């Protein structure tokens, strides 16, 4: 019954400000909803961004900020970077349970040619490079388990 | 307030 | 550095039980609650509940109470999610996430796949030869999906090398 609604998708350009919003079916979002914002990137990699309306999680870039605007919770990214392209979910607390919104897919234009990476520091590029192999191994292991599931009833039939 | 363990 | 590390993807049959682990590090385990979250494929997130890591008392969402249960191994800084009598709709990625208020730090997620019970009930009548053919015909499909991941991985790796070397 209680529904949290977010924009399904929106697009910005690198370096611009963008705002994502989070509406409650009960009326105005207030601080009593302890609004959270979290980011999902591949492969189902979730980071917490904001909790309690406006408290930025330690280590999140300061360009992310949370607020209440009119009757909604809002995430503002002041100077969106190409790597901020991701799905953003808000969650609201309703007395005795958390409810998530449906997520907003944020597109940031211009990164298909990967030229943005040429501006990064060596340390940040090395970190991105080193994270790739474990992510790829996780994706492959999930394929292997998808096929173990498909094999299971066949093996059970063989073994009956 | 929020009743979870914070 | 706070990190929540969950057990790897798991496969089970309908009616079986699964246990998802979440090992916390980087902070005093009993000072923050642990949330559990379900994300069925292509769908949004559902809060399962939390466990208070100091008192050991869980609080459940109404739709998950019953087959979903939480426990701890406090000395090891582990929180567990137990799912019993698994059903097809339980196929999902499950996350632990630390308070709070809400979901500050997230585990990497554990994909639980519930296999098809219905398939056994038509395949049980097949010959071993036709069952083996079916079994082996899955392998090229799996191998093709894995080869595609390896290629996409290489296509993500190369622009990073180009940027390092620019």
């Amino acid at each position: 019954q209680t529904v949290v609604t977010q924009e399904s998708a929106l697009t910005t350009s690198p370096g611009e400000t963008v705002t994502l919003t989070c509406r409650s079916s009960t009326g105005a979002v207030t601080t009593s909803n302890y609004a959270n914002w979290v980011q999902e990137k591949p492969d189902h990699l979730f980071t917490g961004l904001i909790v309690g309306t406006n408290n930025r999680v330690p280590g999140v870039p300061p360009r992310f900020s949370g607020s209440l605007i009119e009757d909604k919770a809002a995430l503002t990214i002041t100077g969106a970077q190409t790597e901020d392209e991701a799905i953003y979910f808000c969650a609201l607390w309703y007395s005795n349970h958390w409810v998530f919104g449906g997520g907003t897919k944020l597109t940031v234009l211009g990164g298909s040619d990967y030229e943005f990476l040429k501006s990064w520091t060596v340390e940040d590029l090395q970190k991105r490079l080193l994270a790739l192999d474990p992510m790829c191994e996780q994706e492959i292991e999930e394929i292997r388990q998808k096929y173990q599931s498909k094999r299971q009833p066949i093996l059970d039939a063989i073994e009956a | 307030g929020y009743p979870g363990q914070v | 550095q706070i990190q929540l590390v969950q057990s790897g993807p798991e496969v089970q049959k309908p009616g079986e039980t699964v246990r998802i682990s979440c090992k916390a590090s980087g902070y005093t385990f009993t000072t923050a609650g642990m949330q559990w979250v379900q994300k069925m494929p292509g769908k949004s997130l559902k809060w399962i509940g939390w466990i208070n890591t100091r008192s050991g008392v869980p609080k459940y969402a109404e739709d998950f109470k019953g087959r979903f249960a939480f426990s701890l191994e406090t000395s090891a800084s582990i929180a567990y999610l137990h799912i019993n009598n698994l059903k097809n709709e339980d196929t999902a990625t499950y996350f632990c996430a630390r308070e709070g208020p809400g979901f500050v730090y997230w585990g990497q997620g554990t994909l639980v796949t519930v296999s098809s019970g219905s398939d056994y009930e038509f395949l049980k009548s097949w010959t071993v030869e036709d069952l083996q053919k079916r079994l082996l015909a899955l392998d090229p499909m799996m191998e093709q999906e894995i080869e595609e991941i390896r290629q996409k991985c290489q296509s993500k790796r190369q622009p990073i090398l180009d940027a390092i070397e620019a």
